[PDB]
């Protein structure tokens, strides 16, 4: 359904999340304490049943899940029969 | 009547993670030596 | 001021035993294994259920020669 | 090799270590031995473990029904201590265990106050004896 | 995958074969070529 024959030349690399990052030598702030000293405002997971018109949890989870399934090609070749 | 809330207790260290236990300590989790009867 | 030669390396004559006593290793190893992140050595797997004797106390802590400290010796 | 020294102590350095043929005390000794090898325990700690290990209720008062001065016979000790080194895989050639454990005892038999030891020098501690004067050592 | 490389019961199986079977049909396992020399290694050596 809704098919065209499309050429997609470049897909970005795998979203395994682990890629050797860009290396530097010097850094801007030479002050590592800032890492341990930093606080933030609280993240509250829930307020009052967590209702939203944009359904955020469901929708975002599924959207991540989709390209994840795409890249693993549905995890369908990896598991044999134990 | 306990005005300190367990909801907010702690100190953000920024990036530093620490572990917490849902219930008991993980070592106490699998009891199989008394269950499957391996003991002297 | 002259002193006996090896006083620099002189052992603590009261407390040098504590470090080696079986109960200490039982407790320490006990809360180490409890972590889940340490593979228990086998001696622990054993004395886990046969913990050592209670009331054997050194002579260093109790200053009594006449106290018969050990059921064994 | 220090293992043999340890076992010599468990055999000869302890008055009345119960009946050493019984599977209970035997297992104590076995486990502690395998823990002196593979460095999991200090010799001192394993020794104090052995002598403080759980044996039987009212131990001394059952000991009054066998022993006068609380010194048991040393055969069970040596037979068990050789047995453990054989059943654990300690040596490549089987006999060596028994031979060494035996030999080291025989040499100490001639020494003044042979089966007593100063508690500091008996095992690993900060300050030690020179390798000739160490107790069940091969160099004596 | 670590059980088959070391023929476990090899000396027994060898004995059974040599005594009860004709030499025309028998398979004999050799311990020398087996991983530890067909033996159980000395204690602290084998990494466990
Ligand atoms: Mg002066
Ligand atoms: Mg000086």
């Amino acid at each position: 359904m809704k098919y065209a024959d499309l050429e997609l030349t470049t897909r970005g690399e795998f979203p395994h999340g682990m890629k050797e990052p860009a290396f530097v030598k010097k850094l801007d702030q030479n002050i590592p304490w800032y890492f341990s000293t930093y606080r933030s405002m609280y993240h509250w997971p829930i307020t009052g049943d967590n209702w939203s018109d944009l359904n955020e949890a469901e929708k975002h989870h599924d959207l991540h899940m989709f390209y994840t399934l795409a890249w693993w090609k549905l995890g369908e070749g990896i598991f044999g029969v134990d | 009547k306990n005005l300190n809330s367990w909801y907010t207790k702690g100190t953000m260290r920024g990036g530093v993670p620490r572990i917490y236990y849902a219930w008991m300590r993980p070592g106490s989790f699998t009891r199989r030596r008394f269950e499957k009867m391996r003991n002297p | 001021y002259k002193m006996p030669k090896n006083m620099g390396v002189a052992p603590r004559f009261d407390t040098w035993n504590e470090k080696y006593e079986p109960w200490e290793h039982m407790k320490r190893m006990g809360r180490l294994v409890g972590t889940g992140f340490y593979i228990p050595p086998e001696w622990y797997n054993h004395f886990r259920m046969f913990p050592p004797i209670n009331h054997n106390f050194q002579q260093e802590k109790t200053l009594n020669p006449h106290n018969a400290s050990e059921p064994t010796q | 090799d220090d293992m043999f020294i340890w076992l010599c102590h468990t055999a000869m350095s302890v008055l009345n270590p119960g009946d050493m043929r019984s599977r209970l005390i035997y297992n104590h000794l076995r486990i502690l031995a395998e823990s002196v090898a593979s460095g999991e325990m200090t010799q001192r700690t394993a020794f104090r473990f052995f002598e403080s290990a759980v044996r039987s209720p009212a131990y001394r008062e059952i000991a009054k029904r066998q022993l006068e001065g609380g010194a048991a016979t040393r055969l069970a000790g040596i037979s068990a201590a050789a047995d453990v080194m054989r059943r654990m895989g300690l040596t490549r050639r089987p006999m060596s265990s028994y031979f060494e454990l035996y030999q080291r005892i025989v040499e100490r038999s001639e020494a003044m106050t042979p089966w007593g030891f100063p508690p500091l020098f008996q095992f690993e501690e900060r300050l030690s004896l020179e390798p000739r004067l160490k107790f069940f050592s091969r160099a004596s | 995958s670590w059980w088959e490389p070391l023929g476990y019961g090899w000396e027994q199986h060898n004995e059974e074969q040599k005594a009860l079977c004709d030499v025309t049909e028998q398979r004999l396992i050799d311990g020398s070529n087996l991983p530890f020399g067909g033996k159980l290694p000395p204690f602290g050596t084998s990494y466990g």
